[PDB]
């Protein structure tokens, strides 16, 4: 049992410095297997980076030249990766796995980080209810993720989320669930919506009107 | 540096069928540098079967694969409901590692219309100089749907943003929404809003429409 | 299912050193087992004594518990198949032959049909429905390659479905590649419900994590067994950490290995194996094994029996079936038969090179050259003989040893089988070589003559074929065999035939020898036939050839069919004797 | 771990430091595309395939190989082009397969050896000095004085003859140490010891070259270089210890407790099961031998990160160790002293003339066709099995050149007379005594020397034969073709006169004839036999009146120059290969 | 010509450590064995160890393994010995020398070099105290003591040198770090109690000079 | 190791004559040892290579041979130059060993020392110290020991002895016993006393030494 766990700045803006992090449990770093990292484009395409070997030799695939190294630090055991090319191309989620040296695969895996980069600047989101099926919008805010939830976990079933829709660097989420007109509108009901970005926590009762 | 390509890109099928998938090397690879991973939406790739027909612990013993040469295939002998999940094709044979592109399946159901519903701006947004018309359509399949959106008749395209889910993991059905941001000096000056819902479980649209300003 | 192989204790003396010294181990189905050691480490007669091959070579003092039950030494061979780590195989027959009748002899059972239907399946589970109906022949490039072959014979033990597998070093003279090969084969065999247990001489790195058991002996102690994870821990808590690159079977065999280079090295290295062996026995591995060797004593639940199902069809379905296999074998070799029918032919257009025509002037050599002939187709003929059973037999012979090891038949079973499949081309060969020498030298135009001429020769031919397998019955080396066998021919025409010493004035033990020398009777029927109606022409001291008959072997006409009789007891003769002597084969 | 002690040098290299270099090699069958170059000091070992057919990669780098031909690049030695000259003045092979003579001590069998390659001014003291030297330096002063024996199994171990076969070679004190398979039988703390002593012999100023196939994880620990190839195309050379950083710094790691040779071997393994891993495999290593290249590209070397003794002293040195080896192997001379006499005692009872009745005329020429006739049987195995288990020695003794065919033939076939006529006596005498031919000692002597010469054309021809032929049962067959083409031809059996010129022609050459007619011209010669009759006419009567008793003799020694001539021309022109 | 060449003489303190050195002339140096010798008065020799430059490989004396490390610079023929961890038993001459085999393993040493003394003690530079004896009352021996000096050569002689025999010298004795040296002369009766002599005493080491003239007395 | 033992350490021997210098081997040694030729002052010359090989440049006069591990150095019609140490030495197998060596002397007829005794002067008076000397010069052989008595005390501590070589004129041996006190130590006794005790006189030869 290996744990990998990546960890990172999430919204960072281009020509910086960007370090990501994974930290491994339950197996050190020094013994065997060949530890590396696998990026993932918002299309749904994986991408290996690179490796560094328990004796502390490197390898870097080519068409990604001289843009990063991969360094760790020993008795910690963290994992490193630095890519000064923090070009634009690069947002997207990355996770660190463990190569099985015998039959060069991938047995672990860790749980991922999304990465955005550009320059747009952080936003708070407005939230705006709908009903008259109820549910809410909340738009005009950068950067992801939003955790949308339901106040006491009311709507755990019957609903749907869209993924985001973004245009001029602000984007649109919009979460809709369907409950019959038997029990509503008595058994009230908020969209709780949660921003780690800025930290917002905005929860809005829905009303209908006629 | 070896290419791998993957064929069908998205497919479907019922529960029970045997389903087969393809990944083309661009050169030619050796047996033994051949891996399946399974990657489902919201967590990371999870190792699925390693040189070519060794099967992972934990995969539930369904699952083969065979190949050689630039040819190799996976092969599920009957589908179940776990199997919605997207395959990549790796390999090692020479340095750098790649992956293909993966190949997406999904679960076949009875067809399905959409509850479609259309809604008026908050109070929120009325206050604040702007506004946006949402039109959800609901729990359909397939997802090969068709939204009009018309203004007293006038279609309007341009500022409307629309998306869809993946395949719910509760019914099978696939749902969308679409947004049509206007300003308020236009969105008060008509009162006749209209979505037209076409798609291939019906005949003919099902219109619903907003008389509001 | 859980079947079980256990050893309470081995121990095992020859006669004085001892081989084996309280070898405990425990291996259930499912499992494989590697044993490792050095040269003297015995492990060789662990799978000897645990297969029964030794029969009574020394004393086993131990005690062997399958499915909870001992073993008698006499059940040994009904219970563990054995593999030997070097496969003869008849390079004439296909593999579909070969296991077709490995599995006639195996099993007693009719309905043709139903042996494809076994055969067929072991040549699905082994991968040989590939190279079936392909012939053996020689190396991979211009025939089966050597893994192929590794598998045939593995597949030739499957026929009589195995449930424990002893095998003997599988990969010795193959490559990496068709070593881990034959290694995954493995594995996958003992995979399917089956208990597999082998050794090996130098495993690879990659063969490590494979086997689900490793066990080391040295001079017949039994220093550690385990799995690799235990063999790890073990050997970590001892103080001896496995280094960086190392290979963890070349580093522990070196470290539980002695060196004879020199009296210190022996004394250190004994005093560090002693303290790693001293570490295993009171450990926690060691007690769980013999703990579940009891437990297995008195668990009344998985009672089971010998396997491989002991059918057995009598003498006579097996020298039939021995038969065809060595006909077919022979027939299939073009060259075997082109030599085996020519060479009596080559012999006499050789003699006949040399003497054109008798000439019947006694002064230009009427006498000498018949006697001549006579004496040089009586010593050439066993010769001939003999090159043909040197040539032939010893391939068969140990494919014999093999399998009459294996319990599918006796020695002198393949014995018989390859004295009577050589009859009838003795028989071609014999007239082969008469109807054209007789006639072109013109000895005797009358054709009864050509007829007694020819069974006189046939039986030489014969006699020295089946003296010569009698002797490789004993004596290892063909090339002794073939100057031995030689030289007897030579003595034997010296002695037993009066052309060159008259048999009346010799001393009598060389007339007591000379009755026994088939040459003596196959000389005086050759002089009857070809003296007696002759007159000569022409210091010439005959004139009549009846004078010539009475100056040598006098009264030999009237013994002539006699001598037919004693002259052809010669060839049952031997062919009892031959059954006595690969009897006595089968204690060597 | 093994063993640690002393790590002394006694016998170093005295000379300028040595270089070997290929560039661009290309050698089919072979081997691709090499290029290295080594120098005085290092160690290279080559692991891997490497080799090609009945040839390794070092026999190539000699320049003696077989089955194929260098198609282009370079070897230089010394900074000169690599030829016959320089590798004969240089280069030490030792093989991989090879005997020295089981019963002489290590002292003698260095002892000959040395007086066979060191030059002719040497004085005794200096050869002496130099046998001590190469003794102490491969650590055989202890059991220096044991028997080298092989066949004689009693005696040193398998890695003390392993030195020995190497000091055969450093006695004449190389340059360049050329070594294929030298762990090779020995057990693992042998074989670990005698790579350490491998080393020492590079760090006394020498160049050392090893193939090694399949290197355990303890011997791999211990090389300087290693040339990694998967077939001829090599995939890595440099420095043992790096290797892995190599592999992993390009995309292929290698798992802790892993040998790295056994896994890079492995994994660059050219598997030919089916075409479609044996085109994937081939592109694979293709692949790492032109990433190789470009890695070493820029960097030198591609390394990752005297009179001599004439031919009289050469066989006067023969012709001592082959007396000496011989004449102590007392198992083979009881056997053949005991198979010469039965043979001689059965044929003298089966023609006894003493206690009976006097041998007819027709049994007394029986009697002296069969002494005649009966003993090349025996001979002519003996001789052609002595010869062939002698090829080895023979062919790498003459292709490193340390003597030529002349001393040689001389020695070989001077040699056998001090076992030749003992034989002769035991075969003879009790055959002219237990059978009673003719009284006095001038016929006595003479029957003895018609045998003598007899046999010994015998033997020369039996020689000439297993020289001749590729292989030991085609030279049996030659020379049993021979032996029964001569016995047929005797004139005993069949008639001289009623011949058809071929076989008439054959007589001419029997030496089975002329024993023969001889030995009929010895007991018949002018004595008066009772059947009384004649003798000369009797001799006449068999067409045995011409050609005098000495003409006899001057035929049998013509025909036994003839078969000299034959093997003369035959181990000289045509290779005596092994087995 | 074959020649080797050594270093100087040498004085340190106990705990410190030297370098000496041997330069090769007139031949091949780099592939010859060369050998160090220690020579301590009051003993015989001892072999401390022999160098093959074009290897570096040192055969070692068990006894000099931890003492003694030997070395060589090729590109100047040049061999050194260190000797490190000095004590007062390693005052003594070290020698190198080369031998008859260019092979090295008989040790016959064809050439040697000139010796280098190394001293080892705690003293200090000094002046010596000069005495001379007095006869007392009664041929005549008279003579002089030379005592307390550090480092040694001391020359002394008598009568500025003129008395060319009749003289004995001792040889310094060691003794708390200092040396003791004295002479003696035998002088004729008509020269003593009469004619007069001088102890001339010079030591270069601690640049004095010290005449002592000795008259009749006691 | 294998030691090489030389026994008698001096050998008195007259020009002209015959030197024979012994060694033996503690083990095996199969002739290879080496003699060399050592004189004050100078580096070591190698005279023979393995046991009987003269090297070049040494005269015919030197000879060697040996049986066993028992070796022999000989000198024939012995020269002034050839008074010296000489050294036996193996190089069978390392460590090399040397032998603790021989020296010849030119033999002389006995003589008894001339002994004297010297009282300290007052220079060393006025520092403190003291010190009282006897010489014991052209004596013949070099075995003279030399003890110090004061007032009948026998004295260990506070002596030393310097000897000296065979003078190339004369012959003979010479020594100087020196005692160092301190001064209140020397005035506190009123007469000093040395005697040598040698091979030409079957009693010490004693000498004494008062003031006032």
């Amino acid at each position: 049992d290996v744990q990998l766990q990546e960890s990172g700045p999430g919204l960072v803006k281009p020509s910086q410095s960007l370090s990501l992090t994974c930290t491994i449990t339950g197996y050190s770093i020094t013994s065997d297997y060949a530890w590396n990292w696998i990026r993932q484009f918002p299309g749904n395409k994986l991408e290996w980076m690179g490796y560094i070997s328990y004796s502390g030799t490197t390898y870097y695939n080519p068409s990604l030249k001289s843009r990063f190294s991969i360094t760790r630090d020993t008795s910690r055991n963290q994992f490193f990766l630095q890519f000064n090319s923090v070009t634009t191309e690069d947002t997207g989620t990355y996770f660190c796995a463990r190569m099985i040296t015998t039959v060069y695969y991938f047995d672990y895996w860790g749980q991922g980080t999304t990465l955005t980069v550009s320059s747009a600047k952080t936003t708070p989101p407005s939230v705006y209810p709908l009903a008259p099926t109820l549910g809410c919008l909340v738009k005009g805010y950068f950067p992801e993720p939003v955790t949308v939830t339901w106040n006491s976990g009311s709507l755990s079933s019957g609903v749907h989320t869209f993924p985001a829709v973004l245009q001029s660097d602000l984007y649109t989420l919009s979460s809709s669930v369907t409950v019959p007109s038997s029990t509503w509108p008595s058994e009230t009901v908020t969209c709780n919506v949660a921003h780690p970005a800025s930290s917002t926590k905005v929860d809005k009762k829905i009303v209908p009107r006629d | 540096q070896i290419v791998l390509t993957q064929s069908p890109t998205i497919m479907s099928a019922s529960l029970g069928e045997r389903v087969t998938m393809t990944c083309t090397a661009s050169s030619s690879a050796s047996s033994s540098y051949l891996h399946w991973y399974q990657q489902k939406p919201g967590s990371s790739p999870k190792l699925w079967i390693y040189s070519t027909s060794n099967l992972a612990s934990g995969v539930p013993a369904r699952f083969s694969g065979s190949g050689s040469g630039t040819s190799y295939s996976l092969t599920i002998s009957n589908m179940e409901a776990e199997d919605a999940a997207t395959y990549y094709c790796h390999q090692h044979h020479r340095s750098p590692p790649t992956f293909g592109a993966g190949t997406k399946l999904e679960l076949k159901r009875a067809d399905a219309a959409p509850t479609v519903s259309i809604f008026p701006p908050s109070s929120e947004q009325l206050t604040s100089g702007g506004a946006s018309v949402v039109c959800f359509l609901n729990n359909f399949y397939p997802k090969d749907i068709n939204v009009k959106w018309k203004i007293d008749g006038s279609e309007r395209q341009n500022g409307v943003l629309n998306s869809w889910t993946d395949q719910d993991s509760k019914d099978s059905t696939y749902s969308m929404s679409s947004t049509a941001t206007l300003t308020k000096d236009e969105y008060e000056r008509h009162n006749s809003y209209t979505c037209e819902a076409t798609h291939k479980t019906s005949t003919s649209p099902i219109v619903k429409s907003f008389n509001r300003a | 299912e859980p079947h079980s192989l256990g050893i309470l204790h081995a121990s095992y003396s020859v006669s004085t050193r001892q081989i084996l010294k309280d070898v405990s181990l425990y291996v259930e189905s499912g499992q494989i087992m590697c044993i490792l050691g050095s040269s003297g480490s015995g492990k060789t007669t662990l799978l000897d004594a645990m297969s029964g091959r030794l029969g009574r070579a020394g004393t086993f003092l131990g005690e062997v518990y399958v499915n909870g039950r001992a073993l008698r030494r006499e059940q040994f061979q009904d219970c563990f198949s054995y593999v030997l780590q070097s496969d003869t195989l008849l390079s004439s027959l296909t593999v579909r032959e070969t296991l077709h009748y490995t599995a006639l002899l195996a099993i007693r059972r009719g309905n043709p049909g139903s042996f494809q239907k076994k055969v067929e399946a072991v040549m699905a589970e082994l991968s040989l429905s590939h190279v079936a109906d392909r012939l053996i022949g020689n190396y991979s490039l211009g025939g089966i390659s050597t893994g192929e072959r590794r598998r045939v014979s593995i597949a030739a033990q499957l026929l009589q479905d195995p449930k424990v597998m002893l095998f003997d070093e599988p990969t010795t003279g193959l490559d990496c590649m068709t070593a881990n090969q034959i290694v995954v084969l493995l594995v996958e065999l003992a995979r399917r419900n089956r208990i597999v247990v082998l050794t090996i001489h130098q495993p690879r790195s990659e063969l490590f994590q494979l086997f689900d058991k490793i066990a080391i002996l040295s001079f017949g102690e039994l220093i550690f067994c385990g799995t690799p994870a235990e063999m790890l821990d073990f050997f970590n808590d001892c103080g001896y950490p496995c280094p960086e690159h190392s290979n963890p079977f070349d580093f522990y065999m070196d470290l539980t290995s002695v060196d004879t280079q020199s009296k210190e090295r022996e004394i250190e290295t004994s005093k560090r194996v002693q303290m790693i062996e001293s570490a295993y026995k009171k450990s926690a591995i060691c007690h769980k094994t013999l703990k579940n060797i009891e437990r297995m004593k008195h668990l009344k639940t998985l009672p089971m029996v010998p396997f491989k199902t002991k059918d057995s069809p009598g003498v006579f379905s097996k020298l039939g079936v021995l038969l065809r296999r060595v006909t077919r074998n022979l027939v299939r070799n073009k060259l075997a038969v082109i030599t085996r029918l020519l060479q009596n032919l080559i012999m006499g257009l050789f003699l006949l090179f040399f003497v054109l025509r008798v000439r019947s002037n006694v002064l230009k050599g009427a006498i000498q050259d018949r006697v001549g002939l006579l004496y040089q187709f009586v010593g050439a003929t066993p010769y001939t003989g003999m090159l043909n059973a040197v040539n032939l037999f010893p391939v068969l012979r140990a494919v014999s040893d093999q399998e009459s090891q294996d319990g599918l038949y006796q020695k002198w079973q393949m014995m018989l089988a390859y004295a009577l499949h050589v009859l009838p081309f003795s028989v071609v060969a014999t007239m082969i070589f008469s109807s054209v020498c007789y006639w072109t030298l013109g000895l005797h135009p009358e054709v009864a003559r050509f007829g007694y001429f020819s069974a006189a020769l046939l039986a030489p031919h014969l006699i020295g074929e089946f003296l010569t397998l009698v002797l490789l019955g004993i004596v290892q080396n063909p090339n002794i065999v073939n100057s031995v066998v030689a030289l007897l021919s030579i003595a034997g025409v010296l002695v037993g035939s009066g052309f060159l010493r008259n048999i009346q004035e010799m001393p009598i033990p060389f007339k007591i020898i000379s009755y026994f020398t088939f040459q003596k009777y196959c000389s005086e029927i050759l002089v009857v036939n070809e003296f007696y109606g002759l007159n000569f022409t022409c210091m010439c001291a005959f004139t009549q050839g009846i004078q010539f008959i009475e100056k040598t072997c006098p009264g030999a006409t009237s013994r002539f069919t006699m001598n037919f009789l004693i002259l052809y007891s010669f060839i049952p003769a031997l062919v009892i004797l031959g059954i006595v002597v690969f009897k006595i084969r089968d204690h060597l | 771990f093994s063993s640690e002690s002393d790590n002394s040098l006694y016998f170093t290299y005295s000379g300028q430091p040595n270089t070997l270099e290929v560039r661009d090699l290309n050698y089919q069958v072979g081997i691709q595309n090499l290029s290295f170059k080594v120098r005085s000091g290092q160690m290279l070992a080559i692991i891997g395939s490497s080799g090609c057919g009945r040839a390794s990669l070092l026999d190539v780098i000699t320049g003696r190989g077989h089955g194929g031909k260098i198609k282009s690049g370079q070897i230089w030695i010394n900074g000169q082009p690599s030829s016959p000259q320089l590798v004969r003045k240089c280069v030490a092979h030792v093989r991989q397969h090879n005997q020295l003579l089981p019963n002489l001590t290590v002292r003698e069998t260095l002892a000959f050896i040395a007086q066979m390659r060191l030059p002719r001014t040497f004085s005794q003291a200096q050869r002496d000095k130099r046998v001590e030297d190469v003794i102490a330096e491969l650590r055989l002063r202890q059991c220096a004085d044991t028997r080298v024996g092989n066949m004689y199994v009693r005696g040193l171990s398998g890695g003390e003859r392993r030195r020995v076969s190497i000091g055969v070679q450093l006695l004449w004190n190389p340059g360049i140490l050329i070594l294929d398979e030298p762990t090779s039988g020995l057990d693992s703390f042998t074989a670990h010891n005698l790579v350490k002593t491998l080393s020492r012999l590079a760090k006394g100023n020498r160049l050392v070259l090893i193939s090694l196939h399949q290197p355990r994880s303890d011997i791999f620990r211990l090389f300087d270089l290693v040339l990694l190839m998967t077939s001829g195309t090599p995939i890595y050379l440099g420095a043992a210890q790096h290797m892995v950083q190599y592999f992993t710094a390009i995309g292929y790691p290698c798992p802790r407790y892993s040998n790295p040779a056994d896994f890079y071997v492995d994994l660059t393994s050219i598997d030919r099961r089916s075409r479609e891993q044996e085109l994937a495999t081939r592109e694979k290593a293709q692949s790492l031998a032109a990433l190789f290249l470009e890695k070493v590209r820029d960097l030198d070397d591609f390394l990752w990160k005297t009179k001599m003794p004439g031919a009289v002293q050469q066989f006067t040195t023969l012709i001592r160790r082959q007396i000496s080896n011989d004449f102590r192997d007392l198992p083979t001379l009881l056997i053949h002293g005991a198979e010469a006499c039965l043979m001689s005692m059965t044929i003298g009872f089966l023609y006894f003339g003493h206690g009976s009745i006097q041998l007819s005329f027709m049994d007394t020429a029986a009697l002296l066709f069969m002494i005649g006739a009966l003993i090349p049987f025996n001979v002519i195995l003996d001789v052609i099995s002595k010869c062939y288990s002698e090829r080895a020695m023979l062919y790498y003794e003459l292709e490193d050149g340390l003597y030529t065919t002349g001393p040689y033939f001389f020695a070989k076939i001077l040699g056998e007379l001090p076992e030749h006529c003992a034989y002769i006596i035991i075969y003879g005498m009790p055959t002219y005594w237990l059978a009673n031919l003719r009284p006095g000692l001038q016929p006595f002597l003479l029957h003895f020397l018609l045998v003598w010469l007899v046999v010994f054309c015998c033997r020369i021809m039996a020689l000439a034969a297993a020289a001749l032929l590729p292989t030991f049962h085609m030279a049996s067959f030659f020379s049993n073709a021979l032996y029964n083409s001569f016995y047929l031809a005797g004139g005993f059996m069949i008639n001289l006169s009623s011949l058809w010129t071929v076989p008439a022609w054959i007589s001419k050459v029997s030496f089975l004839r002329w024993c023969f007619e001889g030995l009929m011209k010895i007991q018949f010669s002018r004595r008066t036999y009772k059947m009384a009759v004649s003798g000369d006419k009797i001799l006449s009567v068999m067409e045995l009146d011409s050609y005098p008793l000495y003409a006899i003799y001057l035929i049998v020694i013509g025909l036994s120059g003839g078969f000299m001539v034959l093997y003369y021309v035959s181990l000289r022109f045509i290779k005596q290969k092994p087995s | 010509q074959v020649h080797l060449q050594q270093s100087g003489a040498e004085l340190v303190r106990p705990g410190t450590s030297v370098k000496m050195s041997c330069k090769a002339a007139g031949y091949t140096f780099t592939y010859w064995w060369i050998g160090w010798l220690k020579q301590r008065p009051g003993h015989g020799l001892e072999w401390i160890g022999d160098f093959f430059p074009v290897s570096g490989h040192t055969n070692f004396n068990e006894k000099f393994r931890d003492k003694a490390t030997l070395t060589a610079d090729t590109s100047s023929s040049t061999a050194y010995m260190q000797l490190n961890s000095l004590t007062s038993e390693d005052s003594a001459i070290y020698y190198c020398a080369r031998k008859q085999d260019s092979s090295g393993p008989l040790y016959a040493m064809d050439y040697w070099g000139q010796g280098t003394s190394v001293t080892v003690s705690s003293a200090k530079t000094t002046p010596p105290s000069v005495y001379p004896l007095a006869p007392g009352s009664a041929m005549v021996t008279l003579g002089c003591l030379v005592k307390g000096y550090f480092p040694e050569p001391v020359t002394v002689t008598w009568n500025s040198g003129s008395l060319s025999s009749g003289v004995h010298t001792f040889p310094a004795v060691l003794q708390s770090d200092l040396y003791t040296l004295s002479s003696s002369v035998t002088v004729p009766s008509s020269t003593w109690p009469s004619e007069t002599v001088t102890c001339n005493v010079a030591h270069p080491a601690s640049s004095t000079k010290v005449d002592k003239k000795i008259v009749p007395r006691d | 190791d294998i030691q090489m033992t030389q026994s008698s350490s001096y050998l008195s021997v007259s020009l002209g004559g015959r030197v024979t210098i012994t060694c033996k081997a503690s083990d095996h040694i199969n002739n290879w040892l080496a003699w060399y030729q050592q004189k004050p002052g100078n580096a070591p010359r190698l005279l023979i290579s393995a046991a009987t090989s003269l090297e070049t440049g040494v005269p015919s006069r030197f000879s060697g041979s040996g049986s066993g591990k028992d070796y022999t150095l000989s000198i024939i019609s012995l020269q002034t130059e050839d008074v010296a140490t000489y050294y036996c030495q193996q190089y069978w197998s390392t460590p090399f060993t040397f032998g603790s060596g021989t020296k010849l002397e030119i033999k002389r007829a006995d003589a008894a020392p001339t002994v004297s005794i010297f009282p300290p002067s007052s220079e060393q008076l006025t520092s403190g110290g003291a010190s009282v000397v006897c010489f014991l010069n052209n004596f013949y052989p070099k075995d003279i020991n030399v003890k110090w008595k004061i007032d009948g005390s026998e004295r260990q501590n506070g002596v030393l002895n310097s000897t000296t070589d065979q003078d190339s004129k004369d012959s003979t041996y010479s020594m100087s016993s020196t005692l160092t006190l301190t001064k209140d130590e020397y005035e506190r006794h009123n007469s000093y006393t040395c005697e040598a005790t040698h091979k030409t006189s079957t009693s010490p030869i004693v000498k004494s030494f008062n003031r006032a």
